[PDB]
């Protein structure tokens, strides 16, 4: 506890897939060149995104020690809009749906409070069915971002985004 | 044209006396009766501008008659050079100068107009009758 | 708590401690923690290690990570080795010199031990070394754009060059020569700001002149860095045209003339040098170059090797009009 | 062919009739509507350019006629209570779907730089005209007259935030211009008018200050003068 706030600084968690499209729509569909200069920032600072979509890595009983117990000591979202008190509901599809496509427990929310705001907004689709169309929405949109990228990669910098298009390309 | 007219006319009139110092009001009715006065002049305005400018015009002139008309009400508590200081004698030729161009300019066919101006000049004249007692450069200002 | 024990430990072996650190970041997806904990290592012999190590480290962070000052950092880390390397490579040659300089090696010291501004680089190690490749790099860098510079640190690199080649053979300081010119220009080769041609071939030639060597040797080796035929011919033209009494006064303007000769030759023998579209307007250009040529010669008094010259600029005529 | 029906009158009620009979029926097809509206693609474009035209068109013509018709149902109204009584609410809020009235709040909210601009370059209204005429009608028929009004000054600062804007330099049809003009100071000025009639002063104060105040603050002309200077004759 006194272990994850000497953890000085880091940029954001899911904020990102938000704000890369943004970035990504600015950048290529609005053609901003003040943008792409950010875009030297945010093309690769979220490179583990476009590289894996929804992506995993590993994790294990001593982590299980960190968190204690999610309902006596809450979980540590590091970002939220609408506050929410989690449940024990959410503890079982941390430990088995994480073990899936794996999204995780505070992904889960992330992904339910994003499906609370378009629960109605959104035509006939209900909260837990609405979160199953935003994260197959936010990787068609995080993939149609790449092929834009690509599209454009071929007056100044396209000498620049060629070759790094071409080690990148030079993985497979 | 006609929309900004009637929204400035409405407006300006509809408050309800706001605004704390009046020479700003006057300074404000100054600067929109020198820019309309300009636009009017001109050679290349055809008839169009003829009707829309004489209605904002006979709307201006009585509402600064009414403020004039207040100018010789209010005494200085806010050194006896307050009161007449933003009118200006010049700005009160100046606007006539402007006011029998654009009657000279009206032909016979347009009366809205001659009736919206000859409504203003008396308006500009019921601020040179004298209610109380300026004094004399009121009387000159006849002359 | 293996994340704060590894940042305690780090903050109070603190190398081994921030590399398992940043490991364990990478791991845990805090890659870009690990490379803030990597960076603040490297700031904070064995400095050299420490160097090798922050190099390693921060390449491990920005694996593609274009983030601006992280990628700043590691384009400075690369910088750093450039000064190490440039350092390194000129330490041995003037330590060699200097009867094993142990001023030199105390400033090798100095450089691995703290990263340095180019001004105090710059003054520093000229007085003592004069290390104008390394100047010529630091500005490249920089983007610092003065041409005089340039051509001074160009005519000391070769000047140097020549110092330590006198004791070797001809042969051997031209070689020498040839290959240091080759690998320096191959890394300037796009920018023609740190590049200054015009400059280079006048002074190359003149030492040629001064030193008698091979007429063709200019001409080979721009051939080699890629230089296009016509633009080196259009160099020699110009340099020719701008009638330099510097060579009527060596004694050879036949020479120059001669090597002009051998570079068209050259061209001719194998045509693929120039490429295919360009061809036979290049050829025309060759021909008016030889008539212009053959008029001069012409023009003055004659000698054996003067009619011989004439000739072969003919004959060269000749299959130049039979291939286009 | 839903613009061609909508040229008769009494249908109107006949047709709202038909589409809120079921609540599944009158949710898809009103919700399909606006979707469709959230816009080889040279001619995706165009056609879903058409399509707003004919959208916008049909929206109108039905408003003007009858109240309550087919717009009533549209723009997110209830219809088993008077419009008079109506409770707006953002998108989404208190299970209230995305209507037409929060599908158009985001067509203008976009600071609309954009090329397309309003699509009266050729016809009617910068789309400014249909949202100033649903506002003006709430006012004048008294449906939800307080909620149009209420709404667009404290939820989205609509006015103060569009008529700083001032004179819009579409050289490419002066006529539009003028006209885009033409249909916002015809609203701005019903909107102070009747703002004024309540007792809001700091509403009043902000957005008097700010018209008049040509002074430079944190000759520069009057923001109401540059206007008129923008208008050749």
């Amino acid at each position: 506890m006194a272990a994850q706030l000497a953890l000085n600084s880091e940029a954001s968690l899911w904020g990102p897939y938000r704000e890369i499209w943004q970035t990504v729509l600015s950048a290529l569909i609005k053609r901003q060149p003040e943008a792409v200069h950010s875009l030297d920032i945010v093309l690769k600072k979220y490179k583990p995104d476009f590289i894996s979509l929804f992506k995993n890595p590993p994790k294990s009983a001593q982590q299980h020690e960190r968190v204690q117990k999610a309902s006596t000591e809450g979980i540590p979202i590091k970002g939220t809009q609408r506050t929410r008190i989690l449940e024990e509901q959410l503890i079982k599809e941390a430990f088995i749906l994480s073990d899936l496509y794996n999204i995780g427990e505070i992904a889960a929310v992330e992904l339910l409070l994003i499906g609370e705001q378009q629960q109605p907004t959104f035509h006939g689709l209900t909260r837990g069915l609405v979160a199953i169309l935003l994260y197959w929405d936010g990787k068609s949109c995080m993939a149609e971002s790449l092929l834009h990228l690509i599209q454009a990669r071929k007056p100044e910098v396209v000498s620049m985004v060629t070759r790094f298009t071409d080690d990148l390309m030079e993985l497979t | 044209l006609e929309s900004w007219r009637q929204l400035v006319e409405i407006i300006l009139t509809a408050c309800p006396q706001d605004l704390i110092p009046t020479e700003h009001r006057q300074l404000i009715i100054r600067d929109l009766l020198q820019d309309l006065h300009v636009k009017i002049l001109d050679d290349d305005a055809a008839q169009e501008l003829m009707p829309i400018v004489a209605g904002a015009v006979f709307t201006l002139t009585a509402h600064l008659s009414q403020s004039v008309r207040t100018e010789l009400k209010q005494p200085m508590t806010a050194n006896i050079s307050a009161g007449f200081a933003s009118i200006g004698d010049s700005s009160l030729h100046m606007i006539l100068r402007n006011l029998l161009e654009f009657i000279l300019k009206t032909g016979g066919g347009f009366q809205r107009v001659r009736a919206h101006l000859y409504g203003s000049l008396l308006y500009y004249l019921q601020i040179a009758q004298r209610p109380d007692e300026p004094e004399d450069v009121f009387s000159k200002l006849q002359r | 708590f293996l994340e704060p024990h590894l940042v305690r430990m780090a903050k109070l072996n603190k190398v081994r401690y921030m590399d398992l650190l940043w490991r364990y970041y990478e791991k845990n997806r805090n890659f870009s923690n690990a490379a803030r904990v990597v960076a603040k290592l490297a700031d904070m012999k064995q400095r050299l290690e420490y160097i090798s190590r922050a190099i390693l480290s921060a390449k491990s962070s920005t694996t593609m990570s274009t983030l601006a000052a992280d990628g700043e950092f590691l384009h400075e880390l690369e910088e750093k080795l450039e000064v190490a390397r440039i350092q390194l490579q000129i330490q041995e040659t003037l330590t060699r010199q200097y009867s094993h300089h142990s001023t030199v090696g105390d400033a090798v010291s100095q450089l691995d031990s703290q990263l340095m501004d180019i001004t105090k680089m710059f003054g520093q190690y000229a007085d003592p070394f004069r290390l104008s490749e390394c100047k010529l790099a630091i500005i490249h860098c920089a983007g610092h754009s003065d041409p005089i510079l340039v051509q001074t640190l160009w005519q000391d690199i070769i000047d140097k060059e020549l110092s330590d080649s006198m004791g070797n053979s001809s042969v051997d300081r031209m070689q020498s020569l040839h290959l240091k010119i080759t690998s320096l220009g191959k890394i300037y080769a796009s920018t023609p700001r740190y590049f200054p041609l015009e400059f280079l071939v006048k002074y190359l030639e003149q030492q040629v002149c001064n030193f008698s060597w091979d007429a063709g040797f200019v001409t080979y080796t721009m051939q080699e860095i890629n230089v296009p035929v016509p633009k080196l011919l259009e160099v020699y033209d110009h340099l020719f045209k701008a009638r330099d009494p510097w060579w009527s006064r060596m004694k050879k303007p036949l020479h120059l003339l001669e090597s002009i000769y051998i570079l068209l030759s050259g061209y001719v023998q194998e045509p693929s040098k120039v490429p295919s579209y360009e061809r036979r307007r290049f050829t025309t250009l060759c021909l008016d170059a030889i008539s212009c040529y053959l008029v001069e010669l012409q023009s003055m008094d004659p000698a054996p090797a003067l009619l011989n010259t004439v000739s072969n600029f003919k004959s060269l005529q000749a299959k130049l009009e039979r291939l286009s | 062919i839903l613009c061609s029906i909508s040229c008769n009158s009494k249908i109107q009620e006949k047709i709202v009739g038909d589409f809120t009979q079921d609540q599944n029926v009158s949710q898809k097809l009103m919700v399909g509507f606006v979707s469709c509206l959230d816009s080889d693609q040279v001619k995706q474009t165009n056609i879903r350019y058409m399509t707003k035209i004919h959208i916008l068109n049909l929206l109108i013509t039905s408003l003007e006629m009858k109240a309550p018709n087919l717009a009533m149902f549209l723009l997110g109204y209830e219809l088993k209570k008077p419009v008079s009584t109506t409770n707006l609410q953002d998108s989404g809020v208190l299970g209230c779907p995305r209507t037409c009235l929060h599908s158009i709040l985001d067509i203008l909210r976009k600071g609309t730089d954009v090329r397309a601009g309003p699509v009266a370059v050729w016809d009617t209204p910068h789309l400014a005209e249909l949202c100033y005429q649903v506002i003006y009608q709430l006012c004048a028929c008294a449906d939800t007259s307080g909620p149009t009004m209420r709404y667009l000054r404290t939820s989205q600062d609509f006015l103060f935030s569009q008529l700083q804007h001032l004179p819009f330099s579409v050289e490419e049809s002066e006529i539009s211009a003028m006209n885009q003009m033409s249909w916002l100071m015809k609203t701005a000025t019903i909107e102070l008018r009747i703002t004024s009639l309540n007792r809001q002063r700091s509403h009043t104060q902000r957005l008097l200050h700010l018209l008049l105040d040509d002074m430079p603050t944190r000759k520069v002309r009057r923001k109401i003068l540059r206007i008129l200077d923008s208008i050749q004759f």
